[PDB]
């Protein structure tokens, strides 16, 4: 599962000591069901190599937990490499418009199901199928 | 500029004796909203069963003539009814926040080849502002 | 709002030596407006010879600097220039009522058979609001 | 909102942009009559939305086209950040799915089951609905 | 003006019409989104304009659809008569003519000669500009 | 010449003594250039209909007097039989289209030049011709 950094949807935080997450409580005493995502520190010019399992939670994370509780499967949560959604942008050889971002990681097999704030439009649905919003 | 009802699951919605006047509301009979209520709250349907009515504009006249106080229906249809309301008297509650939050669509047979074409055509029609032009033409949200 | 000049038949347009501020009026060279001036007031052309200019945007800058006081051009072009003027410091006089009151058209060759079809197409474009839609798209009605 | 002619005819002080390679750029690139904004937003494309939030908080950006939920959440968090009300391009956030795959129907029915009950209301009560 | 949405669906409190078999009837018959008003005002069309003026003076109507300078003249006559602010179908009164005829060129040239000087302004000073 | 009684444009007023107009002056002493037109009443079976001559003056009448001052041609101003401009109206037998009003008197040869508040549109210019407005 791949996502992108948006705070009201996916809160991304480094871990407490090593791998474990802070047992945060809401305003009603509910412990936040977090997940151990795997994310980089920054982009490749900004961060040379700092990619660790971090804590991820929030809106779409709880949606993914509800889907993993409803259907009978386990999962894996990672992050997008760059900081883009993904557009049909040109590449050097053959003057071909290739993909990038979350779609570039999905179509390359590095992801299995994009659970993210994907703004549904024509061009993203021209190639892959979607679900109901 | 006040809120008479909080939302779909108000604390007043458990007992009409909690209301000091006899409260009344309604839906349309045999609708999908009734099925959604029955799959959410069967007791709400049991209160509403004594408070049914005929149709859309019949309930509109019952709201204007003081025979009815609330009416549970679809979001955009009641938004249009507030748009054609006689001087913005009947006002909706919010803009679809404590509600079912679904959408319309085109129903097709299972396995039809017309699915992907209509999908791409509708997502193109949203993608060039033409759907917004049609919503401006047919839905006038006054006041 | 005040208007110091209330028409082209103003007493100030006779001579700026008659009044204590000598003001300046501006037109454009080689235009039908100048032909209307020379067939209405040749002295207006004789004093425009004192007060010439070169460019419409240059005359706009000269109005913004106060070197030019009055300006005379077509209606809709100055209305569009006032619609996109920063601060709206330049206001016209009325809406074209003490003036020439003509229209823009499509000039063709004499005896061309294309006159009737173009006239019917333009009168179709007027009577359906599409001309008003293009006017809304290409004019700004602020201030 | 979008109906400002100051954004239809921009200037050097009305700095509006978007996140680089997003749906905003696709939607403003398809509409060729909005090409002028397409000539402007390329000047200050950013990577993440938090960079745009920090820019508009320090008055580096003067406008920013974005989805409604994140901006309304930041308006709930920060009182100085104010959203507008002219809504356009009513779209949907959906789970990005594969090609013909045995998870297209089950996950969609599960999401619709989450729509019919008040589970989306509980998810609003987590982060979305609560104002600060 | 015409962009009041409450007149799009009129009632017994919005009693307005136009002259029977006028140009307004054809102009509202062509535009399809003005059909509903066209299906209302067809029940109350009047034979002449002065009858409609006398009817709306006694408050038997609520509005009236007519050309600009005629209603401005009626407002100059009677102060209770008020023209609205909006304006649509910007057209022109010309001279109705026959088919191919030797009165096509010089008639238009004489009208344009009356436009280039201030003779149309003098005719406005007779009746159009003339207030009371 | 046919025209309709338009109150800011074509003043139609009954004669004073014997087919003649009272010589009225403006605010500058300019005599109002009046013409002896022919005015029928509105309801011919509702009242004894005489079809008397009558006085016509105002805006469009003085415009017509200026036009007749320009080119050497005489004129005979009359009025329309019924107070309608003229519309493309369908007749009852065989659902055939016809014209009424000033246009119905124009196309029937009863008129030669409509100097009147006539609104230019598409359906009229298909059949008759228009000068510049
Ligand atoms: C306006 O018209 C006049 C006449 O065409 C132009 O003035 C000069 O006219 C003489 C006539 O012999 C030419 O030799 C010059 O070439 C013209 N001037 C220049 C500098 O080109 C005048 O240029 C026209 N243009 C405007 C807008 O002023
Ligand atoms: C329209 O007006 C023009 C004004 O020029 C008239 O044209 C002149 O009239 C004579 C009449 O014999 C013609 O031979 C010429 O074409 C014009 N003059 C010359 C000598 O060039 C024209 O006759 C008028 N048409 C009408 C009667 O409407
Ligand atoms: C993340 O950022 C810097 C590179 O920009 C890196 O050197 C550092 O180790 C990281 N800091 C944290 C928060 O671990
Ligand atoms: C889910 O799958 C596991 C085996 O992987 C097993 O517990 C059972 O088949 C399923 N359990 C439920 C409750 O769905
Ligand atoms: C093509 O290569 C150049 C470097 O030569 C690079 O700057 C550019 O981004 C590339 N463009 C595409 C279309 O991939
Ligand atoms: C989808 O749901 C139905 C419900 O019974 C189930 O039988 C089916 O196996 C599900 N499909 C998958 C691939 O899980
Ligand atoms: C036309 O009008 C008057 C008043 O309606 C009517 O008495 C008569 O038949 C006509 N004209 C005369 C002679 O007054
Ligand atoms: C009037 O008609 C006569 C005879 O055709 C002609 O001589 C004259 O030029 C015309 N024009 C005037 C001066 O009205
Ligand atoms: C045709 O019917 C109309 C009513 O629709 C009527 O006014 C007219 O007299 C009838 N016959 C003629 C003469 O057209």
């Amino acid at each position: 599962i791949v996502t992108i950094h948006q705070e009201p949807f996916v809160y991304v935080k480094p871990t407490m000591s090593d791998g474990t997450c802070k047992e945060e409580f809401t305003v009603n005493g509910d412990p936040v069901k977090k997940v151990i995502c795997t994310g980089p520190n920054d982009t490749s010019p900004g961060s040379p190599r700092h990619t660790v399992p971090q804590c991820c939670y929030g809106f779409c994370i709880d949606l993914l937990i509800k889907l993993a509780r409803t259907m009978n499967f386990t999962y894996e949560v990672h992050l997008v490499a760059d900081g883009k959604f993904g557009t049909q942008e040109r590449v050097n050889n053959s003057n071909k418009k290739e993909w990038n971002g979350m779609m570039g990681e999905l179509l390359s097999g590095q992801a299995d199901m994009i659970v993210a704030p994907l703004t549904i439009n024509n061009e993203r649905a021209q190639y892959i199928e979607f679900s109901k919003p | 500029f006040v809120d008479q009802v909080t939302g779909l699951s108000d604390k007043k919605f458990q007992r009409p004796h909690d209301y000091s006047p006899p409260f009344r509301f309604g839906t349309v009979p045999q609708g999908s909203t009734e099925r959604n209520i029955r799959n959410n709250y069967p007791y709400m349907h049991q209160y509403m069963t004594r408070f049914n009515q005929r149709g859309v504009e019949d309930a509109l006249v019952s709201l204007k003539t003081g025979k009815l106080d609330a009416f549970i229906y679809d979001a955009a249809v009641l938004n249009y009814k507030a748009g054609r309301d006689e001087g913005c008297k009947l006002v909706t509650i919010g803009s679809g926040y404590i509600f079912a939050t679904t959408g319309y669509g085109i129903a097709l047979q299972k396995g039809s080849p017309w699915k992907r074409q209509i999908d791409l055509a509708l997502l193109q029609f949203v993608g060039d502002g033409e759907m917004e032009e049609l919503e401006t033409l047919w839905l006038t949200g006054i006041c | 709002f005040v208007d110091q000049v209330t028409g082209l038949s103003d007493k100030k347009f006779q001579r700026p030596h008659d009044y204590s501020p000598p003001f300046r009026f501006g037109t454009v060279p080689n235009g039908s407006t100048e032909r209307n001036i020379r067939n209405n007031y040749p002295y207006m052309h004789q004093y425009m010879t004192r007060f010439n200019q070169r460019g419409v945007e240059d005359a706009l800058v000269s109005l913004k600097t106060g070197k030019l006081d009055a300006f005379i051009y077509d209606a809709a072009v100055l209305n569009y220039k006032a619609g996109r003027d920063e601060g709206c410091k330049l206001v016209t006089i009325g809406s074209g009522y003490i003036f020439a009151t003509t229209g823009y058209g499509i000039a063709l060759q004499k005896g061309s058979p294309w006159k009737r079809q173009i006239d019917l197409a333009l009168l179709q474009f007027v009577g359906d609001g599409e001309m008003e839609e293009l006017e809304t798209l290409w004019l700004t009605g602020i201030c | 909102g979008i109906n400002d002619p100051r954004l239809r005819n921009p200037s050097d002080k009305f700095i509006y942009a978007t996140v680089k390679q997003s749906s905003v750029d696709i939607y403003f690139r398809r509409q060729v009559e909005l090409s002028t904004m397409y000539r402007h937003m390329e000047k200050h494309n950013y990577e993440s939305a938090a960079e745009a939030i920090q820019a508009v908080r320090d008055n580096k950006l003067h406008a920013f086209i974005w989805d409604s939920a994140v901006l309304e959440f930041e308006a709930s968090q920060k009182c100085d950040l104010v959203t507008t009300g002219e809504l356009f391009f009513r779209s949907g956030f959906g789970i990005g799915m594969r090609k013909d795959s045995p998870w297209k129907q089950n996950v969609s029915l599960s999401i619709l089951k989450s729509h019919e009950n008040g589970f989306m209301e509980d998810l609003d009560k987590t982060w979305v609905r609560y104002q600060e």
